[PDB]
């Protein structure tokens, strides 16, 4: 709850729709970010860590930015799978604890 | 072919405790640390331990003080125990694998997802 | 694997020339606090001893590394002098010093009888007596351990973190200094106002030859009124007078 | 605003991605949310901006 | 007669020495954990207030006084706060209770 994530974006297949998480020092301006996706009825999976790398399975059509204390996922040519939650994680060191934190997510849909 | 199966849970009344199994399988269970993580329905996620598959555990400082957990690495389980569950507490619990050195890492391998309820 | 701090190591650094300008390439440094000298100037000035001593502590306790301070680091596991000329330096190392389980590697003595002295490092183990009875070698009631081992658990707080810390102490004065930063030498003119340094002395002056002698242990006879009126180069042991 | 449409104040409601800072653009250009270009026919999957 | 952990007294100590020295013939003290302050030098300091709290619980809850626990005594019946600067002492008295 620390991180901040929309609650909700919405597309057509064929454009290009960017999700958000920003944060501070000690969330993201120290320490690299990770993007998770919910799909509903199953356990999450990865997208891409790292900030310029990504794993096997998955179609680098997905692209991560990262602007100072912000980063930020990139999806052109939706399909009808992308209908997900998605996540971006970050360890953080605070003053009252710290720990293994995660953004809010962002429900993203086609009507 | 790597998998991380868990045990079905029921109702369970507050107060009392839950002990849930995370079987690990597919690879070597003394070489990569296990992440638990904790998700309420219409709410985010959050994460409540961390362990070394062999040899102790940390954990979130949010949900200190009712977690406990143990390694047995002979037949490639790790468990969680819950005492004094609540009424908020309802929810589904992930028990994921991390990458093989400390926190820093990725969560390739993930559990099946465990429900927790509390009714009458 | 740094020490302990109870039971610190302490290097001293002998004879090189010194580019400090490296040991800025390690972090952002939690700190960097250079006391007697200003850290911009360090590569241009002879030292004689450079002492460097090296420990961990946790985060909350980095501002006891200081000269005149209190709390249980700097009372008695290691107490800088009041008369201090070096610079502490301390930076977080939660990404490597600490483990999750617990890392009862690190420990710090919380009891004793009274304080240090400056630079002052003990490694017993003997039972403190706190009660009026002797317990002879078995802690419990009124007598504790007195070596506690520390936390860094990584889910702690900046603040229960095990930070590293270097403290640099070392004094320019009397005798060569061995050990100088880079100048760069050039050549020694004569007879001529200049504006000179030798090992150190900075000063003002014409060069000339000297009747002067300083035995294989002198560099530098001042006057009466205590000022520099001679020196000896620093690689010729050449004898020179100085004058305004 | 006018009885009958004020069709004279408009909003950019598609772009590429968002702005910096005080950041002003003029551009009219359709954008292309497809895989083929329409070349300055807009459409399906290319709208006025 | 101890009150009970759930309706515990509360003696606020007003002037008056405190031969910190006594409290010192009582029995071994199951327990005896000073927090902000060590125990030994306790005879060379001054305090404002001294509130004494008092009451009885189980063997296997004592290290719930403390503060930061969890568990049935420290959640609803007794918290101690997590700026704590007193001294918890704890002794059996199965002979009494
Ligand atoms: C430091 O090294 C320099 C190297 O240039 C030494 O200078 C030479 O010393 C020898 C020995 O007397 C002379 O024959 C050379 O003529 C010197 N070189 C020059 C360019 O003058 C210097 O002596 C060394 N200093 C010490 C203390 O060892
Ligand atoms: C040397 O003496 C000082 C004070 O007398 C003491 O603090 C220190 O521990 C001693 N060192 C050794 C190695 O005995």
């Amino acid at each position: 709850s620390v991180l901040t994530q929309p609650p909700s974006a919405s597309g057509t297949p064929g454009q290009r729709v960017t999700i958000p998480c920003s944060g501070s020092s000690s969330n993201i301006g120290n320490n690299y970010v990770y993007w998770y996706q919910q799909l509903p009825g199953t356990a999450p999976k990865l997208l891409v860590y790292g900030n310029n790398q990504r794993p096997s399975g998955v179609p680098d059509r997905f692209s991560v930015s990262k602007s100072g204390t912000s980063a930020s996922l990139a999806i052109s040519g939706l399909r009808s799978e992308d209908e997900a939650d998605y996540y971006c994680a970050a360890w953080d060191d605070g003053l009252s604890g710290s720990g293994w934190v995660f953004g809010g997510g962002t429900k993203l849909t086609v009507l | 072919q790597v998998q991380l199966v868990q045990s079905g849970a029921e109702v369970k009344k507050p107060g009392a405790s839950l002990k849930v199994s995370c079987r690990a399988s597919g690879y070597t269970f003394t070489s990569h640390f296990i992440h638990w993580v904790r998700q309420a329905p219409g709410q985010g996620l959050e994460w409540m331990g961390i362990i070394n598959p062999s040899g102790g555990a940390s954990y979130a400082q949010n949900f200190r003080d009712r977690v406990t957990m143990t390694t047995d690495p002979s037949t490639s389980t790790v468990y969680m125990e819950l005492g004094s569950l609540r009424s908020e507490d309802t929810a589904v619990y992930y028990c994921a694998r991390a990458e093989g050195s400390s926190w820093l890492g990725w969560f390739d391998p993930w559990g099946q997802g465990t429900l927790v309820t509390v009714s009458s | 694997r740094f020490a302990s701090v109870y039971a610190w190591n302490r290097k001293r650094i002998s004879n090189c020339v010194a580019d400090y300008s490296v040991l800025y390439n390690f972090a952002p440094f939690f700190a960097f606090k250079c006391y007697g000298v200003s850290p911009t100037k360090l590569n241009d000035l002879c030292f004689t001893n450079v002492y460097a001593d090296s420990f961990v502590i946790r985060g909350n306790e980095v501002s006891q590394i200081a000269p005149g301070q209190t709390g249980n680091i700097a009372d008695y596991n290691y107490k800088l002098p009041d008369d201090f000329t070096g610079c502490v330096i301390a930076w977080n190392s939660n990404k490597l010093d600490s483990k999750v389980g617990g890392n009862y590697n690190y420990r710090y003595r919380l009891f004793r009888k009274s304080n240090l002295k400056p630079f002052e490092r003990d490694i017993s183990t003997e039972i403190y007596q706190a009660g009026n009875k002797p317990c002879n070698g078995v802690a419990g009631v009124n007598c504790y351990f007195p070596l506690q081992s520390y936390g860094f658990r990584p889910t702690y707080g900046v603040g229960h973190q095990p930070y590293r810390v270097v403290v640099l102490s070392f004094e320019l004065l009397h005798a060569p200094a061995t050990v100088c930063g880079p100048k760069k030498s050039t050549n020694l003119v004569k007879n001529k106002c200049v504006n000179f340094n030798f090992n150190g002395l900075t000063g003002t002056g014409v060069l000339t030859e000297s009747n002067k002698k300083f035995l294989p242990f002198q560099q530098f006879g001042r006057d009466i009124a205590d000022t520099t009126d001679a020196v000896r180069d620093p690689q010729t042991l050449e004898i020179l007078d100085i004058t305004p």
